[PDB]
RNA sequence: CGAUGUCGGCUCAUCACAUCCUGGGGCUGAAGUAGGUCCCAAGGGUAUGGCUGUUCGCCAUUUAAAGUGGUACGCGAGCUGGGUUUAGAACGUCGUGAGACAGUUCGGUCCCUAUCUGCCGUGGGCGCUGGAGAACUGAGGGGGGCUGCUCCUAGUACGAGAGGACCGGAGUGGACGCAUCACUGGUGUUCGGGUUGUCAUGCCAAUGGCACUGCCCGGUAGCUAAAUGCGGAAGAGAUAAGUGCUGAAAGCAUCUAAGCACGAAACUUGCCCCGAGAUGAGUUCUCCCUGACCCUUUAAGGGUCCUGAAGGAACGUUGAAGACGACGACGUUGAUAGGCCGGGUGUGUAAGCGCAGCGAUGCGUUGAGCUAACCGGUACUAAUGAACCGUGAGGCUUAACCU
RNA sequence: AAUUCCUUGUCGGGUAAGUUCCGACCUGCACGAAUGGCGUAAUGAUGGCCAGGCUGUCUCCACCCGAGACUCAGUGAAAU
RNA sequence: ACACAGGUGGUCAGGUAGAGAAUACCAAGGCGCUUGAGAGAACUCGGGUGAAGGAACUAGGCAAAAUGGUGCCGUAACUUC
RNA sequence: AGGACCGAACCGACUAAUGUUGAAAAAUUAGCGGAUGACUUGUGGCUGGGGGUGAAAGGCCAAUCAAACCGGGAGAUAGCU
């Protein structure tokens, strides 16, 4: 599955 | 067991008229008004018996005034008095908790005329 | 005082004459009899040992019934102690009875609490739940957090926390006692009582004002 | 067993017709109150000619609950709703001069007496 | 939920000590046939406190 | 916690329990000796002797009230005709448990369960 | 930066005192009531809502008061994803433009079965120096520690009036904790009844299956609060701030330097629970065991035969005890469980028959039938006689006794 | 104001109390007419607010029915 | 990648109730789904009910609850009628 | 008559729970939208990588798309670990 998204911290 | 049985049954009282729930029947009530001990009265139509020896207790609802005014009694409390029954009657599920929804034509009884 | 062993019986009530219903716990207490009196002589403190009931005379063991023996009475179906209040004195053997109830006005009813089995935390302490919604997912009832962070470190001990609960001794303080029928040996405690029905009781004099 | 944000009939001539218990007064972190217990309320309706109009809020003592007014003998008085007489706010006493519904015994306290004078139930 | 370190075979050990079974040892001769049977249970060939029964 | 429940569960719903020992109440008279499981049979046995009791005077109204439980015309007729008089004077013990060892396939507890008397 | 999840809320807290309330005082521009300010004191307690994602803040209303902070601005291997903080889009503004804006708006997957430490519980093993059954002593540790209102004193002290006590006593609530089911209620898919559609028992009749327990109306035991009993203390010990007595240094003065007396919800006890693995393993009571020969490195030595006791364990029936262990009770000289008999309770007029009616239905039989988990009795059944574990008098040294 | 920084603008309505909502004022940081302005019946798994009914969402959880958790037997992993 | 709660077009259309191929119970017919036996703790998942209050919960009426059929009476602002 | 209404098949995937080393590399359960049409679907072709197609998300082009996959230049380069 490993998804993706972002760390917009 | 039979220790709490004897202890029970002594209090009881031996003068308990029977009595049809659904029947409409008068209860006298003794109380203190601050001071003089007046008994006062209170008829009603049974709505929900429940016999537990000693323990044993009835509801008994009053429409009065507006909203109606339910009141348990115990069988063997020194407050109550007098349960005479002043209308023989019969309905069919010794409870009557449906009643409480109907009001006026709604919450007639026919007589048990036996 | 010296207490006394006793035996719940079921919860009931007395009415009086002025109406008011009080409820009472019926706790059959048959006569108290002294094993041996404690001493600081031979035990370094003053105390009595009694017991109550008639244990079967075949599952009763030899060395308890040789300790009974020494009273030269039957054995009783359990052992229980009471402290000296000084000034008092009884011989081995003695019939100690309900009687000394009579003026004792008040009294703790001390009693092993109904077994709840292991429980969990909002059983035990009382701890509201949590979301029963909005987005909340494997947790209502659970404790939760129990700490904080890298500080301590570690749970505080004596936390609260789910666990075993009831089955152990606990004491009621200052309850009412209403009639004392030697003739039944009935003592009619005011209010609940621990202790399951037919569960032996240390009924005492209360050490409170 | 009144709370807050709990909806009450009026029991008095006070030209009010329904009010909520908006607060509970009575001691810290308090939640059930009933049988004579004073508790402040707003007015949520009322009728044009009455002494009171809607938004108005004062307190109000409790004369009949759902859950009723329990006894020493363990008999109970329920009643098919709740409802309370408008005291008023600054010194206690009902606003209005006749209070309609059989009041309950445990009324009796001084200065409850004016509320169980009238209502010739109870 | 999962190990920082991989124990010894020892600490494995320790936790097998609880593992060990334990013989009923509560085998009883029976009062007629007399061939050993487990104490509150019938015999093979049906027989219990020497009266005859289930006879399969 | 329990405390004073009888019966148990037994990993069922109670619809199915309903039918499970109502069919194995009757195959229990059919042979007059079923095995089965103790819990179970500790159940079964709760089941069974009350269908006796009920079978030990015989009325209009009595086989039709044992109709409604069993489900099965071959049973009743079995009780009153039958296994009615033949208890007489006793008064419950209608069966006894005997454990037989474990089941081989899974350890299971087994127990033989049968009536007193057991005549065919 | 070969990853330390980032505001708030929910839950759960713990510590500090620069103390919000309660307590003890000083001073007062302190009459009293009520305040100002400062010292001692952390035992306990230390709001619900409306708005906003908000902490905060304001407002509404309580309260004896609604403390200030630390704890990764406590707490996402506990929860929430509203904020911020991806990928969509639009408005305002900026740029020719792609785009950008601690500008705004709408929408947007929150993983992990506990190895160790720690904690809440519960056992196995061994030791405590012969073994075993109970009662324990309490070193130590934990829990509990809040407070209003009203009355008496007293409409007295005080004060012009108005108002209105200090000390002490009595009663009753709020919040919290524990225990309980007797009442008042809830649950009660194992109890009874009503009723819908359909199937089945050959059909009439009567029942059962399924449809969320078909939909419900109730309701035993048990559990449980919303229900009802109790609990905070009094007393004592030593103190903090404080009030002093005597009294010099310093002819006086001074609470202190010698000495002496008072003094708080804090401290030590009292109150409740755990508790001798308290290895510093303690006491007391009671019970059981009083046989014959070799070997070896000759001693707290290794074995054989004869013996197997108290008691324990195992097994079975089990329990208002229990996740598993454990614990309590019972096991044929016997109520432990089931059944059974009687009773109670719930359901509220069974089935069948007869009568009345064209009929659905009603009446009589009848408060009848059916009754789970209750209570009192009953050995009908199931708990078999045994065997198992555990032995055969229990070290050395010293002292006190055996009159 | 999907646009307003100041800002929770001010006033009025709603509520016991309303940084949101509705109406208006215009002091429009930085609206605007086919990069369309304004209005609009109907339509909408659209945004915001209010109310009736309804309710364990909550005050505060309580009990019960099933599936796991637990024990026994059979097979037998995982990240690290 | 599996003896996998997924995906796969057309045709055949019984009885009763019902508007119906919805849905419930059944015929023909096919199955009880390849681990079970127990115990009746928390906690978790899928559900039932709950006295008093009825959104006081919460970012937010999220989730549950509730409304539910046919015949008839009757039905506003507004409108492109 | 209708890109008309309610509502199954069929199609779509708005909310919430469960699941998160799952039964399933996106599902199930309880509700939902469309359901005579700008509908859905069977069968067989067409558009081939800086290109295709797109009621436009820079989505999709065999579980991978701000430039697919396979082989080759290639042991590309890397002042970096
Ligand atoms: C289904 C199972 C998946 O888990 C999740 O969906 C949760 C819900 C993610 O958080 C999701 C959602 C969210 C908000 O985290 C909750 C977001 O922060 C991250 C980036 O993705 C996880 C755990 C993320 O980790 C997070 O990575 C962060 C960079 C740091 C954070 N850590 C420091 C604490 C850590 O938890 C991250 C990146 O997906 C983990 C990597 C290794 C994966 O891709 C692995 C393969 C995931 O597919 C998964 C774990 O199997």
């Amino acid at each position: 599955a490993v998804f993706q998204m972002r760390n917009v911290d | 067991s039979n220790i709490i049985k004897q202890l029970e049954q002594e209090q009881m009282k031996q003068d308990v008229p029977s009595f049809r729930p659904g029947d409409t029947v008068e209860v006298k009530v003794w109380v203190v008004e601050g001071s003089k001990k007046r008994l006062q009265a209170f008829e009603g139509v049974v709505i929900a018996i429940r016999n537990r020896g000693l323990h044993s207790a009835f509801t008994v609802r009053k429409i009065s005034n507006g909203e109606g005014v339910e009141r348990v009694f115990q069988t063997h409390s020194p407050v109550v008095d007098s349960i005479s029954v002043k209308r023989r009657g019969a309905v069919r599920k010794a409870k009557l908790y449906y009643l409480r929804e109907r009001t006026g034509k709604a919450a007639r009884i026919k007589e048990r005329l036996n | 005082m010296i207490g006394l062993v006793g035996k719940k019986v079921g919860m009931t009530r007395i009415f009086t004459e002025d109406g008011v219903s009080i409820p009472v716990t019926v706790i059959e207490v048959e006569a108290n009899r002294v094993t041996q009196v404690k001493d600081l002589a031979n035990d370094g403190y003053r105390a009595i040992q009694v017991t109550t009931g008639a244990k079967k005379a075949n599952r009763v063991t030899k060395p308890e019934a040789g300790h009974f023996a020494k009273a030269g009475v039957e054995a009783g179906r359990g052992l229980w102690e009471f402290r000296l209040a000084e000034g008092e004195e009884f011989t081995v053997g003695q019939s100690i009875s309900v009687e000394l109830f009579a003026d004792v006005k008040k009294v703790d009813v001390t009693g092993t609490s109904k077994g709840k089995g292991f429980a969990g935390t909002v059983k035990r302490w009382n701890f509201r739940t949590q979301d029963a919604t909005h987005g909340n997912s494997l947790s209502h009832r659970v404790p939760g957090s129990i700490g904080q962070n890298q500080t301590p470190g570690k749970v505080f001990k004596g936390k609260k926390m789910a666990g075993q609960m009831g089955n152990e001794r606990v004491t009621v303080q200052s309850l009412d006692v209403v009639r004392v029928d030697a003739e039944r040996n009935l003592l009619l405690v005011k209010g609940a009582v621990p202790g399951a029905t037919g569960s032996d009781l240390i009924v005492k004099p209360a050490v409170k004002a | 067993m009144i709370q807050e944000q709990t909806m009450l009939n009026v029991a008095d001539n006070s030209g009010a017709r329904r009010v909520m218990c908006i607060k509970v007064l009575g001691g810290s972190h308090r939640r059930y109150a009933g049988v004579g217990d004073i508790i402040k309320i707003t007015i949520k309706e009322a009728i044009p000619r009455g002494k009171v109009k809607k938004g108005d809020v004062l307190k109000a003592v409790v004369v009949r609950t759902k859950k009723g007014v329990r006894r020493p003998d363990g008999s109970v008085i329920r009643f098919d709703g709740n409802a309370c007489v408008l005291l008023n706010n600054n010194s206690e006493q009902p606003i209005g001069t006749r209070i309609f519904g059989p009041v309950t015994r445990e009324l009796r306290s001084e200065k409850f007496m004016k509320i169980i004078s009238l209502a010739p139930e109870v | 939920a999962v190990q920082q370190n991989k124990p010894t075979r020892s600490k494995r050990g320790m936790r097998r000590s609880h593992d060990a079974l334990t013989a009923v040892t509560s085998l009883s001769v029976d009062k007629t046939s007399g061939e050993k049977h487990l104490r509150h249970h019938i015999t093979a060939d049906g027989y219990y406190r020497g009266r005859k029964v289930i006879a399969k | 916690m329990r405390h004073r429940k009888s019966g148990r569960q037994l990993n069922r719903n109670s619809s199915h329990r309903q039918a499970m020992f109502r069919n194995m109440a009757g195959s229990l008279v059919r042979h007059e000796i079923i095995k089965t499981t103790l819990p179970k049979a500790k159940e079964l046995r709760r089941v069974v002797e009350p269908l006796i009791t009920l079978a030990k005077t015989d009325s209009v109204a009595n086989r039709r009230l044992a109709f409604a439980r069993t489900r099965d015309n071959e049973i009743v007729a079995k009780l009153f005709n039958e296994l009615g008089p033949r208890f007489a004077s006793r008064a419950g013990g209608y069966t006894r448990i005997l454990k037989c060892g474990f089941r081989a396939g899974d350890n299971a507890p087994m127990a033989y369960i049968e009536l007193v008397d057991r005549s065919e």
